[PDB]
C-alpha cells in the first residue's frame, strides 16, 4: 500500500483540519419567521498557521570510492537565481527535484 | 612479538562523527639502500647551473615517509562529502604506525 503518486501510505493519516467562519445573521424582522436565515453579514477570516514536522534520517553508510552524483546549481552567469522570486516579485521552481542522488549496492 | 606473528593490521577506513571525521591511511612501502650507506655532499659545481639555481647540501642515506598530500588521506568520496557539506576543517591529532617489517 505504498501510494502510486509517490510518498507514504498511511492507515491513520494526519487528519484534517476544517475551518470555517461563523454565520453572523443580519437584522432578523421584527415579527417571528420560522423561515431560516438567508440573510447574513459577509465576512472572511485571516490569520497565521504553523506545522512542524520532525522527519527521521538515514544515513548513507556507503564505500563507495569514486564521487557520488549530487543534486547541484548550475554556476553560469543567468538572468535570474533558480528557485527565487523575480522582478515582478513571483517565486518560481525551475524544476521537480527528486531524491534519488546516492547510489547503494543491489 | 616474533617472526610468524603479525604486529599490526591493515586500517583504512573514514569514520564520520557529527563534527569531526577520523580519516585511517594504510599503504605498503619499500624502502631501498641510498647511496650504499653513504652520506654525501652534493652541489651544483658540476651541474655547471646558473647563479640562480646554485646550491650546497648533503645527501643521506636516510628516507623519510611523507603523507602531506590530502588524498593520502581522503577518497574523492570523503573529499566530496566534506566539501558539499562543511564551512570549514582542520586537522586535530594523528597516530602514525610502522608494522610488518
Amino acid at each position: 500500500p505504498s501510494p502510486l503518486m509517490g510518498g507514504f501510505g498511511l492507515k491513520n493519516p494526519p487528519p484534517q483540519i476544517l475551518i470555517k467562519n461563523t454565520p453572523v445573521p443580519a437584522n432578523p424582522p421584527a415579527e417571528f419567521s420560522a423561515t431560516k436565515f438567508a440573510s447574513f453579514i459577509t465576512q472572511y477570516s485571516t490569520g497565521q498557521v504553523s506545522v512542524e514536522i520532525e522527519w527521521e534520517l538515514q544515513k548513507e553508510n556507503s564505500k563507495r570510492w569514486n564521487p557520488e552524483v549530487q543534486y547541484t546549481s548550475n554556476y553560469a552567469k543567468s538572468a535570474n537565481v533558480d528557485f527565487t522570486v523575480d522582478n515582478n516579485g513571483l517565486y518560481t521552481e525551475p524544476r521537480p527535484i527528486g531524491t534519488r542522488y546516492l547510489t547503494r549496492p543491489l | 612479538d616474533g617472526v610468524g606473528n603479525a604486529s599490526g593490521n591493515w586500517h583504512c577506513d573514514s569514520t564520520w562523527l557529527g563534527d569531526r571525521v577520523i580519516t585511517t591511511s594504510t599503504r605498503t612501502w619499500a624502502l631501498p639502500t641510498y647511496n650504499n650507506h653513504l652520506y654525501k655532499q652534493i652541489s651544483s659545481a658540476s651541474t655547471g647551473a646558473s647563479n640562480d639555481n646554485h646550491y650546497f647540501g648533503y645527501s643521506t642515506p636516510w628516507g623519510y615517509f611523507d603523507f602531506n598530500r590530502f588524498h593520502c588521506h581522503f577518497s574523492p568520496r570523503d573529499w566530496q562529502r566534506l566539501i558539499n557539506n562543511n564551512w570549514g576543517f582542520r586537522p586535530k591529532r594523528l597516530n602514525f604506525k610502522l608494522f610488518n617489517i
